[PDB]
């Protein structure tokens, strides 16, 4: 099968500075009757991949003329003249010359922008939740740039390692910062021997850590 | 223009099949193009898994070692995805994708649709409300939110007053334990509109016909 490999992994540009991805495949992509298959597509974080490039140099229907294709025989390259935040996410080159059908294992398109220190927010466990037996509670470290950070937990000044599971959001295209979400989740029990609370987030936008607290039984 | 869209089972149990269906809008599926199924993994990993093309020839890839079957339907312009014998490794995100056949071009995706292969059991969630604590309601903004806890298969879907709060929305990806999901969501509004204006989530777990509408109370007095 042909292979389809593209550089580089992820890249990071600036709003209004140009980008280039490349596409190598393992075979020509010229076909017996001079068409080229190869397209390239962009899949913006939660939705399908969607069409950009295709006959390897042509724009697709629909899309924006800031994106060009180019090279021929096996090595192609996407470019887009000037970024705009709507076009973070991950772009993918395919081949339809040769069966079976492949694509590249894709480009990460990310916006770089100035430095933002999350906001942070704890939330206790629900009276709904606490009448279960289990008692989750959580913390969102939100809109925060670069996408890198660290939280640690304290149940009554200790740090507690065990029950946290963390999620985080791909970057948002409205304001090019990242979000994470972290709960620690502790049986019923073990939530109402103890009292306080802490949500510690590090980023490197302050070499102080953003501490937010609450005590059990207080509003 | 054509448009597709997916529809199917969601939940699968190892060994058996999934069945997915692609209806066509806005274009005859007996004209100009390839009808293709291509599927995700994690990791950015697309496989193209097969064609049916307007004349009902079709092609899969050699990957897929004769467990696939592509069909169609020219009465109801849709086509089909059988995939037999499935094991854990097949659990991935599936497309329809339409593509010119003389050229590659216009394509056209549905919206996918997660197949999770698995015999765990279908788990409608708890859904609870996160209330801010007092202390950090006296600033500017303020942050609320939702957690959705122990459902399974995904997706569920969240909103906020039933979409007509969509800014300053975070919705995370689940997080898998125990075969049973996680989600949680927050919203940040001005913070003197709250509690004045009331804010509910609205959760909906189609696999359980499950929906929570969850309206989130303040801490103290209500």
């Amino acid at each position: 099968d042909v292979v389809m490999t593209q550089s580089p992994k992820t890249i990071s540009v600036t709003i209004g500075q140009p980008a280039s991805i490349s596409c190598k495949s393992s075979q020509r992509l010229l076909n017996s009757n001079g068409k080229t298959f190869l397209n390239w597509l962009l899949q913006r974080p939660g939705q399908s991949p969607k069409r950009l490039i295709y006959l390897g140099t042509k724009l697709d229907s629909g899309v924006p003329d800031r994106f060009t294709g180019s090279g021929s025989g096996t090595d192609f390259t996407l470019k887009i003249s000037r970024v705009e935040a709507e076009d973070l996410g991950v772009y993918y080159c395919w081949q339809g010359t040769h069966f079976p059908y492949t694509f590249g294992g894709g480009t990460k398109l990310e916006i770089k922008r100035a430095d933002a220190a999350p906001t942070v927010s704890i939330f206790p466990p629900s009276s709904e939740q606490l009448t279960s037996g289990g008692a989750s509670v959580v913390c969102f470290l939100n809109n925060f740039y670069p996408k890198d950070i660290n939280v640690k937990w304290k149940i009554d000044g200790s740090e507690r390692q065990n029950g946290v599971l963390n999620s985080w959001t791909d970057q948002d295209s409205k304001d090019s910062t990242y979000s994470m979400s972290s709960t620690l989740t502790l049986t019923k029990d073990e939530y109402e021997r103890h009292n306080s609370y802490t949500c510690e987030a590090t980023h490197k936008t302050s070499t102080s850590p953003i501490v937010k607290s609450f005590n059990r039984n207080e509003c | 223009r054509v448009q597709l869209q997916q529809s199917g089972p969601g939940l699968v149990k190892p060994s058996q099949s999934l069945s997915l269906t692609c209806t066509v809008t806005g274009y005859s599926i007996t004209s100009d193009f390839a009808w293709n199924w291509i599927r995700q993994f994690p990791g950015n990993k697309l496989e193209w898994m097969g064609y049916i093309n307007y004349s009902g020839f079709t092609s899969h890839n050699p990957s897929l070692k004769s467990r696939i079957s592509i069909t169609r339907d020219t009465s109801k312009n849709q086509f089909f995805l059988q995939l037999n014998s499935v094991t854990t490794e097949d659990t991935a995100t599936y497309y329809c994708a339409g593509l010119l056949w003389y050229d590659g071009g216009a394509g056209s995706w549905g919206q996918g649709t997660l197949v999770t292969v698995s015999a765990a059991k279908t788990t409608a969630p708890s859904v609870y409300p996160l209330a801010p604590v007092c202390g950090d309601t006296t600033g500017s903004s303020v942050t609320l939110g939702c957690l959705v806890k122990g459902y399974f298969p995904e997706p569920v879907t969240l909103t906020w007053n039933s979409g007509s709060l969509s800014s300053g929305v975070h919705t995370f990806p689940a997080v898998l334990q125990s075969d049973l999901y996680t989600l949680s969501s927050s919203v940040t509004v001005t913070s003197s509109t709250w509690p004045s204006q009331s804010i509910t989530c609205n959760v909906a777990h189609p696999a359980s016909s499950t929906k929570v509408d969850k309206k989130i109370e303040p801490r103290g007095p209500t």
